[PDB]
């Protein structure tokens, strides 16, 4: 029995709402993608499958460019694989965007007759295109897509009358832009991009009463506050550590509305992200355009370079609460980790600890990984009392965030379990 | 033959 339903909202076009009263951490609805697929950072460093991370992949045979962990992700992949593999041949080294290369695996999951979980609530035919309220050169780079498209699946598709007659290629990827959603791994690295139908009913707060977090390609959604009965859902489509001056432009170029919510309005905690001189972060937030892109193909020896030179250098004028300097932080931290320095990654870490808990109030599945990663550290490096009391934080939240439909949920516990230990031990 | 998508990595 659904805890939640579809609803028309007045101003918002069509929305979801609480059937039932929701306490903090209930899950709402699961599910899996209606299509998906590794995104274009991540192609050969995670399972095209699953999306994990492994030292050795192993390539497709017949056009290399899928890898996969196990000869059992390679063959529960084939299905979804099949049809893309000789396009995929075809380009390679050149390699289609990743909407394009999503859109190719949507099409033919359109023609299956069984009715697909991921669609219960909306299907992909219900989802919003915002077709009338795109920009000129919106639709202009719609129409590079389109022709991108046609070109990459030749192979498979050369006419329109190979598809369904309701599927029209441009008003597709018009609905691929504005609801797919980023795929995240346990560790919170952008690993792939999805289309889940009926989550796309949400609407968009700033300061929203749901969540998403990913196992996997597998979604879960949970309430992460009380919500009364009858009560819109919302989730927030954005990054945090954004502005909102800079949450309100990609809202209007990507989604097309103009965000009106209680944090909007007021400019909640600007004053705060954007602290010290502009002089001074205007640099850093410059810089991280490639600290980012490194970061998005997993290149953790240039990410850490570029992080260490912009830390060691501002630290006598630039705060660390900064949205620009943390998000560096952060990227220093996970370069640390994924390199194996972990009294450096726990260095840059611990000063990330405060203005995570400003900037993801309440609970955010975000701050929850980001402290269990610092509670990690410390248990390792011996500090435990520190170690006991992040890790008990990050409970606390992922309790909410992930709950324990998530596998994160019974490493946590383990470690919690071997803290306690330690500190018996004496 | 660009980052679109809800959510993140924060
Ligand atoms: N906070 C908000 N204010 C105004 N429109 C919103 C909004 N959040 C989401 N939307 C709308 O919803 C779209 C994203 S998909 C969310 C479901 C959509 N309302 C539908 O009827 O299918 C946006 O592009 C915008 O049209
Ligand atoms: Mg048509
Ligand atoms: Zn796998
Ligand atoms: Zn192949
Ligand atoms: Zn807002």
């Amino acid at each position: 029995p659904l805890k939640v339903e579809k609803f028309a909202t007045a101003n918002r076009g069509n929305g979801l709402r609480a059937v039932t009263p929701l306490r903090p951490g209930e899950l709402l609805f699961r599910s899996d993608p209606l299509a998906y697929t590794v995104c274009k950072g991540s192609r050969g460093v995670v399972c095209d499958r699953c999306l994990l991370g492994k030292e050795k992949l192993m390539r497709c045979s017949q056009c290399r460019v899928a890898k996969y962990c196990s000869a059992k992700c390679q063959k529960k992949a084939w299905p979804d694989h099949k049809r893309e593999c000789k396009c995929l041949k075809s380009c390679k080294p050149r390699y289609p965007p990743d909407s394009v290369r999503l859109l190719g695996r949507v099409v033919f999951k359109l023609m299956d007759g069984a009715p697909s979980e991921s669609e219960k609530l909306y299907s992909f035919y219900d989802l919003e295109s915002n077709i009338n309220k795109l920009t000129e050169d919106k639709k202009e780079g719609l129409r590079q897509l389109v022709m991108t498209f046609q070109h990459f699946m030749r192979e498979e598709i050369q006419d329109a009358s190979q598809l369904p007659p309701a599927f029209d290629l441009f008003e597709a990827f018009a609905k691929v832009i504005c609801n797919s959603f980023t795929i995240c791994n346990a560790e919170m690295q952008e690993v792939g991009v999805g289309l889940y139908p009926s989550i796309s009913l949400l609407n968009h707060s700033c300061d929203p009463n749901c969540s998403i977090v990913f196992n996997g390609p597998h979604l879960l959604l949970r309430a992460v506050r009380d919500i009364e009965v009858g009560e819109e859902l919302t989730i927030c489509y954005l990054d945090m550590l954004m502005t909102s001056e800079e949450r309100r432009k990609q809202l209007r170029d990507q989604y097309c509305f103009e965000c009106d919510c209680f944090r909007c309005q007021t400019q909640d905690k600007d004053a705060d992200m954007l602290t010290g001189d502009e002089q001074v972060w205007k640099e850093v937030q410059e810089s991280l355009k490639k600290i980012e892109e490194l970061k998005a193909h997993w290149k953790w020896e240039q990410v850490l370079a570029m992080c260490q030179a912009i830390i060691s250098s501002n630290s006598e004028r630039l705060p660390d609460i900064n949205i620009y300097q943390l998000k560096v932080l952060d990227c220093a931290m996970d370069a640390c980790i994924n390199l194996g320095l972990l009294e450096e990654a726990l260095f840059y870490g611990t000063r990330t600890m405060e203005p995570y808990r400003i900037f993801f109030p309440g609970s955010h599945p975000v701050r929850g990984v980001q402290v269990m990663k610092v509670g990690k550290l410390q248990l390792h490096q011996g500090m435990f009392p520190q170690a006991m009391k992040n890790l008990r934080l990050a409970f606390d939240i992922m309790r909410v965030t992930h709950g324990r439909e998530h596998s994160l949920i019974e490493d946590l516990i383990l470690l919690l379990e071997e803290c306690d230990a330690n500190i018996r031990a004496s | 033959y660009e980052k679109f998508g809800k959510g993140g990595t924060y």
